[PDB]
């Protein structure tokens, strides 16, 4: 990635201050509450406040890593089909079950939870106070995408959204429209997103305009991401932002190749 | 010197307010000391002080419950203990340590809302601070808007009263300063601008229009504490702050008090 842009939120822990080593040649970024991670040439880099050991990188993360994710207190990496986890573990979110130590195709982190996708089966561990780590039987096969929220989790199966966990603001009540043709999902604290053939679909809380999807994001969108109280969409290399008064600065109006939303800080990778 | 502060403003394209008190000599340092800035999260340390004024230490052990309905953003701690609750003292601690907004709101409520907070400050002789809104909208920082604002001099004076003055008895002062010590949100600000052998108890602030503040009581090894308030803001609503402004303003203060 020619460059990296981080913006939004108070940046109280430096989670949005990207260090020089992670300025370019970055393949992916993962945002946690107090930290950020970048994947560069197979190596996991990180910055922010190491309050829980989430920035204390396991030797295995030094090379050959395929993907990263981050929760409130913890970090996740995917390497040779094995999920690697470190940082805070009071809810068991870094205790990787044997089932997720091989054959894993994708990972995602919730605030206090960790998720793996293995041959179409969602595997979940960590906090289950709001039922977020009890995987619905439906999400145990044919799953193609997934994400963790704060009190929720989401998956895509046969192009239909599956959602579980807290439903206080209706954020796990899946609209008819998102039950077929969906490519991806993203969970906020009280809202959820789906991407259906370039059209962003949003449901749940709207007290902070979270589900007030801008017209521009109703077609031609290639990627979505969600922070806690805001959302991002990538469209022909331009970032669209909404919810909680979030905007996209001029630096991300073009040439953006991927997006990542930490709970507060947004990140854009530029080609 | 004032020349140094002035240069910092230009270097960082920002407006800067400073007031500092060496309690060892009663000497002070000031720069735009009576100009208004949005106080942002810096009120949390003072409101915690008010909480301590109005409640026994035993009261801090009481459990406060709240639901998902009650949460605002920037609440990493409270969002975790939603439903099963936290002690009053844990709430105050969360506000001060993690700048937790929902905790800040609960703190506000416990001392009678923004206007109860203002009233307690009025009672301490502070007629400058205007507290009007809860989180997170108190961080709006519209230029010329007096809501949720104060000055470096007023804030610093309040902080001195609480942490090195008579607004709290010693045991309660100690609880407040403990809450303010050792927090990561402080690492790039006052703490970054003073020698590493100094002790820093601070409370940071960040808001719109590039508002970036830090207030602290700090102890040089062989000295009485120095009270510091440093506030800053910028022209653009969406401006990005630079922590180095605050850290360098703090070095200037250290040097002046050498």
């Amino acid at each position: 990635a020619t460059s990296v842009v981080a913006w939004g939120g108070n940046n109280d822990w430096g989670e949005a201050t990207v260090p020089a080593e992670a300025q370019s040649g970055v393949d992916a970024i993962a945002g946690g509450y107090f930290h950020g991670l970048a994947l560069k040439g197979g190596k996991v880099l990180g910055w922010g406040a190491n309050l829980n050991g989430q920035l204390t990188m396991p030797a295995a993360t030094q090379s050959g890593v395929d993907a990263i994710a981050a929760g409130n207190y913890h970090s996740l990496a995917l390497k040779d089909g094995e999920v690697i986890a470190w940082g805070g573990n009071e809810d068991g979110q870094t205790t990787v079950p044997a089932e997720a130590r091989s054959g894993v195709d994708a990972i995602a982190a919730g605030a206090w939870a960790s998720y793996a996708l293995k041959d179409g089966k969602v595997i979940a561990w960590g906090d289950d106070s709001d039922g977020q780590t009890t995987v619905p039987a439906e999400a145990q096969s044919g799953v193609t995408a997934l994400d963790g929220g704060v009190y929720t989790a989401l998956a895509v199966k046969n192009g239909g959204v599956i959602a579980w966990g807290d439903n206080y603001f209706g954020q796990t009540t899946v609209p008819a429209e998102a039950q077929s043709g969906v490519d991806d999902v993203a969970g906020g604290i009280f809202h959820s997103l789906a991407l259906k053939d370039g059209k962003v679909i949003a449901w749940g809380d709207n007290r902070y305009k979270q589900t007030t999807v801008p017209t521009e994001a109703l077609s031609g969108v290639s990627a979505i991401a969600s922070g806690e109280w805001y959302s991002l969409a990538l469209k022909n290399g331009k970032v669209i932002a909404w919810g909680s008064s979030r905007t996209a600065p001029s630096s991300v109006q073009s040439g953006v190749s991927s997006i990542e939303a930490g709970p507060n800080a947004a990140y854009a990778l530029k080609g | 010197t004032h020349k140094e502060f002035s240069q910092l403003e230009k270097k960082f394209d920002a407006r800067l307010g400073v007031y500092a008190i060496d309690t060892g000599t009663n000497q002070t340092i000031a720069y735009r000391p009576n100009e208004r800035f949005a106080f942002a999260s810096t009120y949390k340390a003072l409101a915690a002080g008010v909480l301590l004024q109005q409640n026994s230490t035993k009261k801090l052990d009481e459990v406060i419950t709240y639901t998902k309905e009650d949460l605002v953003d920037y609440s990493p701690v409270t969002e975790k203990h939603v439903d099963t609750g936290m002690t009053l003292g844990e709430i105050a601690e969360a506000a001060v340590r993690y700048s937790d907004n929902t905790a800040g709101n609960i703190l506000f409520h416990k001392i009678g809302g923004p206007k109860g907070y203002e009233k307690a400050l009025r009672q301490m002789g502070d007629r400058v601070t205007m507290s009007d809104r809860f989180e997170t909208e108190l961080n709006e920082a519209i230029p010329g808007d007096i809501r949720d604002t104060s000055t470096a001099k007023a804030i610093a004076t309040n902080l001195k009263a609480f942490t090195a003055g008579n607004a709290l008895p010693n045991h309660k002062r100690n609880i407040l300063t403990k809450w303010m010590k050792g927090n990561a949100t402080g690492d790039k600000l006052i703490r970054a601008g003073v020698p590493t052998n100094w002790v820093v108890a601070d409370k940071s602030g960040a808001g719109s229009y590039g508002t970036r503040n830090d207030i602290a009581i700090v102890w040089p090894p062989n000295r009485a504490p120095i009270i510091i308030a440093i506030l800053s803001s910028k022209d653009e609503k969406g401006a990005t702050y630079d922590n180095q402004l605050i850290a360098e303003a703090a070095e200037v203060i250290v040097n002046a008090f050498r």
